[PDB]
Protein backbone atom coordinates (compact mmCIF):
# COMPACT_ATOMS: atom_id res chain seq x y z
CA UNK A 1 0.00 0.00 0.00
CA UNK A 2 3.21 2.15 -0.47
CA UNK A 3 4.35 1.75 3.41
CA UNK A 4 7.67 0.11 2.90
CA UNK A 5 8.61 3.15 0.49
CA UNK A 6 7.14 6.11 2.51
CA UNK A 7 8.81 9.46 2.54
CA UNK A 8 11.43 9.16 0.23
CA UNK A 9 10.61 11.38 -2.71
CA UNK A 10 10.47 10.68 -6.25
CA UNK A 11 12.59 14.23 -7.45
CA UNK A 12 14.34 14.56 -5.12
CA UNK A 13 15.79 11.22 -2.46
CA UNK A 14 14.89 9.15 -5.28
CA UNK A 15 17.18 11.33 -7.52
CA UNK A 16 20.00 12.20 -5.52
CA UNK A 17 18.56 15.91 -5.22
CA UNK A 18 17.95 18.19 -2.30
CA UNK A 19 15.61 20.75 -1.53
CA UNK A 20 16.22 24.72 -1.64
CA UNK A 21 15.64 24.87 2.42
CA UNK A 22 15.85 21.47 3.60
CA UNK A 23 19.62 22.19 4.75
CA UNK A 24 17.97 24.36 7.24
CA UNK A 25 16.03 21.30 8.87
CA UNK A 26 19.34 19.34 9.23
CA UNK A 27 21.19 22.25 10.80
CA UNK A 28 18.73 22.38 13.48
CA UNK A 29 20.04 19.08 14.89
CA UNK A 30 23.80 20.52 15.62
CA UNK B 1 1.29 30.07 5.69
CA UNK B 2 3.01 33.45 6.24
CA UNK B 3 6.44 34.81 5.20
CA UNK B 4 7.23 31.53 3.97
CA UNK B 5 8.39 30.52 0.16
CA UNK B 6 7.27 28.60 -3.01
CA UNK B 7 7.27 25.13 -2.91
CA UNK B 8 9.23 23.21 -5.39
CA UNK B 9 7.93 21.02 -7.81
CA UNK B 10 7.07 17.32 -6.10
CA UNK B 11 8.68 18.81 -2.59
CA UNK B 12 5.73 17.96 -0.84
CA UNK B 13 3.97 15.22 -2.76
CA UNK B 14 2.42 13.87 0.59
CA UNK B 15 0.18 17.41 0.04
CA UNK B 16 -3.69 16.71 0.01
CA UNK B 17 -6.44 19.34 -0.50
CA UNK B 18 -9.63 18.72 1.20
CA UNK B 19 -12.70 20.22 -0.33
CA UNK B 20 -16.63 20.62 0.12
CA UNK B 21 -18.17 19.70 -2.90
CA UNK B 22 -21.13 22.12 -3.05
CA UNK B 23 -20.51 24.84 -2.87
CA UNK B 24 -16.91 23.99 -4.04
CA UNK B 25 -14.78 25.02 -1.31
CA UNK B 26 -11.17 24.49 0.69
CA UNK B 27 -11.67 23.61 3.72
CA UNK B 28 -8.26 22.24 5.11
CA UNK B 29 -5.05 20.74 4.13
CA UNK B 30 -4.30 17.12 5.00
CA UNK B 31 -1.65 14.32 3.92
CA UNK B 32 -1.31 11.06 2.22
CA UNK B 33 -0.04 8.43 4.40
CA UNK B 34 -0.64 5.63 1.82
CA UNK B 35 -2.57 4.52 -1.51
CA UNK B 36 -6.03 4.64 0.60
CA UNK B 37 -5.37 7.12 3.64
CA UNK B 38 -5.56 10.54 3.82
CA UNK B 39 -4.70 12.18 7.46
CA UNK B 40 -6.00 15.56 8.85
CA UNK B 41 -7.77 17.49 11.54
CA UNK B 42 -10.50 16.28 13.12
CA UNK B 43 -12.11 19.67 13.53
CA UNK B 44 -11.80 20.10 10.30
CA UNK B 45 -14.49 17.18 9.62
CA UNK B 46 -16.44 17.74 12.73
CA UNK B 47 -16.95 20.50 14.77
CA UNK B 48 -21.03 21.38 16.16
CA UNK B 49 -21.68 24.60 17.15
CA UNK B 50 -20.16 25.59 13.49
CA UNK B 51 -22.45 23.25 11.84
CA UNK B 52 -19.86 21.28 10.46
CA UNK B 53 -20.30 17.45 10.65
CA UNK B 54 -19.82 16.01 7.43
CA UNK B 55 -20.57 12.91 5.70
CA UNK B 56 -18.20 11.09 2.96
CA UNK B 57 -20.28 12.08 -0.01
CA UNK B 58 -19.91 16.45 0.95
CA UNK B 59 -16.63 15.95 0.23
CA UNK B 60 -13.14 15.30 -1.97
CA UNK B 61 -9.45 15.34 -1.97
CA UNK B 62 -7.53 16.90 -4.67
CA UNK B 63 -3.89 15.37 -4.67
CA UNK B 64 -0.94 16.42 -5.87
CA UNK B 65 -1.48 19.56 -7.11
CA UNK B 66 0.70 22.99 -6.28
CA UNK B 67 -1.57 25.59 -7.99
CA UNK B 68 -4.42 26.80 -5.97
CA UNK B 69 -6.99 27.59 -8.20
CA UNK B 70 -5.65 26.36 -11.79
CA UNK B 71 -6.56 22.54 -13.07
CA UNK B 72 -2.82 20.66 -13.31
CA UNK B 73 -3.63 18.04 -16.20
CA UNK B 74 -2.30 14.74 -16.23
CA UNK B 75 -0.83 15.86 -12.93
CA UNK B 76 -3.49 16.38 -9.94
CA UNK B 77 -5.87 13.41 -8.81
CA UNK B 78 -9.42 13.80 -7.62
CA UNK B 79 -10.47 11.05 -5.25
CA UNK B 80 -13.95 9.95 -3.42
CA UNK B 81 -14.29 9.22 0.36
CA UNK B 82 -15.64 5.63 1.38
CA UNK B 83 -15.22 6.81 4.76
CA UNK B 84 -14.53 9.02 7.84
CA UNK B 85 -12.85 8.59 11.05
CA UNK B 86 -12.70 10.54 14.02
CA UNK B 87 -10.96 9.73 17.04
CA UNK B 88 -13.16 8.81 19.57
CA UNK B 89 -11.63 10.92 22.42
CA UNK B 90 -11.23 14.05 20.14
CA UNK B 91 -12.09 16.69 22.47
CA UNK B 92 -13.68 19.74 20.31
CA UNK B 93 -15.93 21.17 23.65
CA UNK B 94 -12.75 22.11 25.39
CA UNK B 95 -9.39 22.27 23.56
CA UNK B 96 -9.45 19.71 20.70
CA UNK B 97 -7.44 17.57 22.19
CA UNK B 98 -6.93 14.22 19.76
CA UNK B 99 -7.64 16.45 16.51
CA UNK B 100 -7.37 13.79 14.27
CA UNK B 101 -9.24 12.19 11.94
CA UNK B 102 -8.58 9.59 9.04
CA UNK B 103 -10.49 9.51 5.53
CA UNK B 104 -10.16 6.22 3.28
CA UNK B 105 -10.30 7.14 -0.22
CA UNK B 106 -12.78 5.57 -2.44
CA UNK B 107 -10.04 3.60 -4.56
CA UNK B 108 -6.05 3.51 -4.66
CA UNK B 109 -4.06 6.70 -5.89
CA UNK B 110 -1.56 6.08 -8.40
CA UNK B 111 2.04 7.29 -6.72
CA UNK B 112 3.82 10.01 -9.49
CA UNK B 113 6.69 12.02 -8.93
CA UNK B 114 4.09 14.87 -7.70
CA UNK B 115 1.93 12.21 -5.58
CA UNK B 116 4.12 9.75 -2.97
CA UNK B 117 2.94 9.11 1.40
CA UNK B 118 4.92 10.41 4.25
CA UNK B 119 5.81 8.34 6.62
CA UNK B 120 4.24 7.99 10.31
CA UNK B 121 6.74 8.55 12.84
CA UNK B 122 7.79 5.48 14.84
CA UNK B 123 9.04 5.61 18.56
CA UNK B 124 13.12 6.30 17.79
CA UNK B 125 11.84 9.05 15.06
CA UNK B 126 9.48 10.85 18.20
CA UNK B 127 11.84 10.44 20.67
CA UNK B 128 15.07 11.64 18.74
CA UNK B 129 13.40 14.24 16.74
CA UNK B 130 11.09 15.60 18.68
CA UNK B 131 12.63 18.40 20.41
CA UNK B 132 13.10 21.94 21.59
CA UNK B 133 14.91 23.77 18.92
CA UNK B 134 14.58 21.43 15.79
CA UNK B 135 12.75 22.04 12.73
CA UNK B 136 9.54 20.71 10.76
CA UNK B 137 8.48 21.91 8.05
CA UNK B 138 4.75 22.74 7.13
CA UNK B 139 3.60 23.52 4.29
CA UNK B 140 0.04 25.36 2.65
CA UNK B 141 -1.46 28.21 1.37
CA UNK B 142 -0.70 31.39 1.70
CA UNK B 143 -2.24 34.12 3.91
CA UNK B 144 -0.79 31.43 -5.73
CA UNK B 145 0.99 28.27 -5.41
CA UNK B 146 1.81 25.96 -2.15
CA UNK B 147 4.40 27.26 0.26
CA UNK B 148 6.52 26.41 2.29
CA UNK B 149 8.24 27.25 5.86
CA UNK B 150 10.29 25.66 8.07
CA UNK B 151 9.50 25.79 12.04
CA UNK B 152 11.43 25.63 15.53
CA UNK B 153 9.69 23.13 17.96
CA UNK B 154 9.17 24.97 21.01
CA UNK B 155 10.14 24.19 24.70
CA UNK B 156 6.62 22.72 26.67
CA UNK B 157 7.07 25.02 29.28
CA UNK B 158 7.00 28.17 26.83
CA UNK B 159 4.15 26.68 24.78
CA UNK B 160 2.25 26.46 27.79
CA UNK B 161 3.40 29.85 29.03
CA UNK B 162 2.18 31.30 25.28
CA UNK B 163 -1.80 30.35 25.22
CA UNK B 164 -4.87 30.08 27.87
CA UNK B 165 -5.56 26.57 26.19
CA UNK B 166 -4.82 24.09 28.33
CA UNK B 167 -1.93 21.98 26.33
CA UNK B 168 -2.10 17.79 26.61
CA UNK B 169 0.71 15.50 26.56
CA UNK B 170 -1.14 15.12 22.70
CA UNK B 171 -0.48 18.42 21.15
CA UNK B 172 3.22 20.48 20.88
CA UNK B 173 3.82 23.71 19.43
CA UNK B 174 6.18 25.13 16.72
CA UNK B 175 7.56 28.53 15.22
CA UNK B 176 9.95 31.05 16.03
CA UNK B 177 10.02 33.49 18.94
CA UNK B 178 7.81 36.59 18.30
CA UNK B 179 10.80 39.34 19.80
CA UNK B 180 13.49 37.49 17.91
CA UNK B 181 12.44 38.80 14.85
CA UNK B 182 12.93 35.69 12.13
CA UNK B 183 10.51 34.76 9.76
CA UNK B 184 7.52 32.90 8.70
CA UNK B 185 4.64 31.21 10.39
CA UNK B 186 2.06 28.54 10.07
CA UNK B 187 -1.36 30.19 10.62
CA UNK B 188 -4.91 29.24 11.29
CA UNK B 189 -5.45 28.89 7.85
CA UNK B 190 -3.27 25.58 7.53
CA UNK B 191 -5.43 23.31 9.74
CA UNK B 192 -5.17 19.75 8.93
CA UNK B 193 -2.14 20.13 6.95
CA UNK B 194 1.31 18.11 7.91
CA UNK B 195 4.12 19.03 10.34
CA UNK B 196 7.12 16.79 8.43
CA UNK B 197 10.60 16.28 9.92
CA UNK B 198 13.58 14.72 7.47
CA UNK B 199 15.16 11.80 9.53
CA UNK B 200 18.49 12.19 9.65
CA UNK B 201 18.89 8.41 10.59
CA UNK B 202 17.45 6.88 7.49
CA UNK B 203 16.99 10.28 5.12
CA UNK B 204 13.04 9.24 5.21
CA UNK B 205 10.23 12.49 5.89
CA UNK B 206 8.18 11.60 8.32
CA UNK B 207 5.14 13.68 9.85
CA UNK B 208 5.30 14.51 13.16
CA UNK B 209 2.01 16.78 13.60
CA UNK B 210 -1.06 18.21 12.09
CA UNK B 211 -1.76 21.60 12.31
CA UNK B 212 -4.79 21.73 14.76
CA UNK B 213 -4.78 25.54 15.89
CA UNK B 214 -2.97 28.67 15.17
CA UNK B 215 -2.35 31.70 17.54
CA UNK B 216 -0.48 34.09 15.02
CA UNK B 217 -0.22 35.43 11.88
CA UNK B 218 -3.79 37.36 11.59
CA UNK B 219 -4.06 36.93 15.08
CA UNK B 220 -1.75 38.54 17.68
CA UNK B 221 -0.64 35.47 19.71
CA UNK B 222 3.00 33.25 19.24
CA UNK B 223 2.65 29.75 18.17
CA UNK B 224 1.27 27.19 16.09
CA UNK B 225 0.00 24.15 17.71
CA UNK B 226 0.28 20.78 16.58
CA UNK B 227 -1.68 17.17 17.15
CA UNK B 228 1.45 14.84 18.16
CA UNK B 229 0.96 12.22 15.59
CA UNK B 230 3.16 9.79 17.13
CA UNK B 231 1.07 10.00 20.32
CA UNK B 232 -2.34 8.94 18.69
CA UNK B 233 -0.44 6.22 16.51
CA UNK B 234 -2.38 3.29 18.59
CA UNK B 235 -5.83 4.61 17.50
CA UNK B 236 -4.14 5.54 13.64
CA UNK B 237 -3.09 1.89 13.47
CA UNK B 238 -6.51 0.51 14.63
CA UNK B 239 -8.54 1.88 12.09
CA UNK B 240 -6.21 1.31 9.31
CA UNK B 241 -5.68 -2.91 10.71
CA UNK B 242 -9.22 -3.22 10.47
CA UNK B 243 -10.73 -0.90 7.22
CA UNK B 244 -7.72 -0.97 5.24
CA UNK B 245 -6.98 -3.38 1.87
C1 LIG C 1 -22.76 13.98 13.21
O1 LIG C 1 -23.22 13.06 12.22
C2 LIG C 1 -23.36 11.74 12.75
C3 LIG C 1 -23.52 10.72 11.63
O2 LIG C 1 -22.53 11.01 10.68
C4 LIG C 1 -21.77 9.86 10.25
O3 LIG C 1 -20.95 9.39 11.30
C5 LIG C 1 -19.85 8.60 10.91
C6 LIG C 1 -19.21 7.98 12.15
O4 LIG C 1 -18.71 8.98 13.00
C7 LIG C 1 -18.88 9.45 10.10
O5 LIG C 1 -17.81 8.64 9.68
C8 LIG C 1 -19.54 10.01 8.85
O6 LIG C 1 -18.83 11.17 8.45
C9 LIG C 1 -21.02 10.36 9.01
N1 LIG C 1 -21.76 10.05 7.78
C10 LIG C 1 -22.19 8.87 7.27
C11 LIG C 1 -21.94 7.56 7.96
O7 LIG C 1 -22.81 8.85 6.21
C12 LIG C 1 -24.50 11.73 13.77
O8 LIG C 1 -24.73 10.43 14.25
C13 LIG C 1 -24.07 12.62 14.94
O9 LIG C 1 -25.09 12.73 15.92
C14 LIG C 1 -23.64 14.02 14.47
N2 LIG C 1 -22.97 14.74 15.56
C15 LIG C 1 -21.80 14.40 16.13
C16 LIG C 1 -21.32 15.29 17.25
O10 LIG C 1 -21.12 13.43 15.81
Amino acid sequence: SGEADCGLRPLFEKKSLEDKTERELLESYI
Amino acid sequence: IVEGSDAEIGMSPWQVMLFRKSPQELLCGASLISDRWVLTAAHCLLYPPWDKNFTENDLLVRIGKHSRTRYERNIEKISMLEKIYIHPRYNWRENLDRDIALMKLKKPVAFSDYIHPVCLPDRETAASLLQAGYKGRVTGWGNSVLQVVNLPIVERPVCKDSTRIRITDNMFCAGYKPDEGKRGAACEGDSGGPFVMKSPFNNRWYQMGIVSWGEGCDRDGKYGFYTHVFRLKKWIQKVIDQFGE
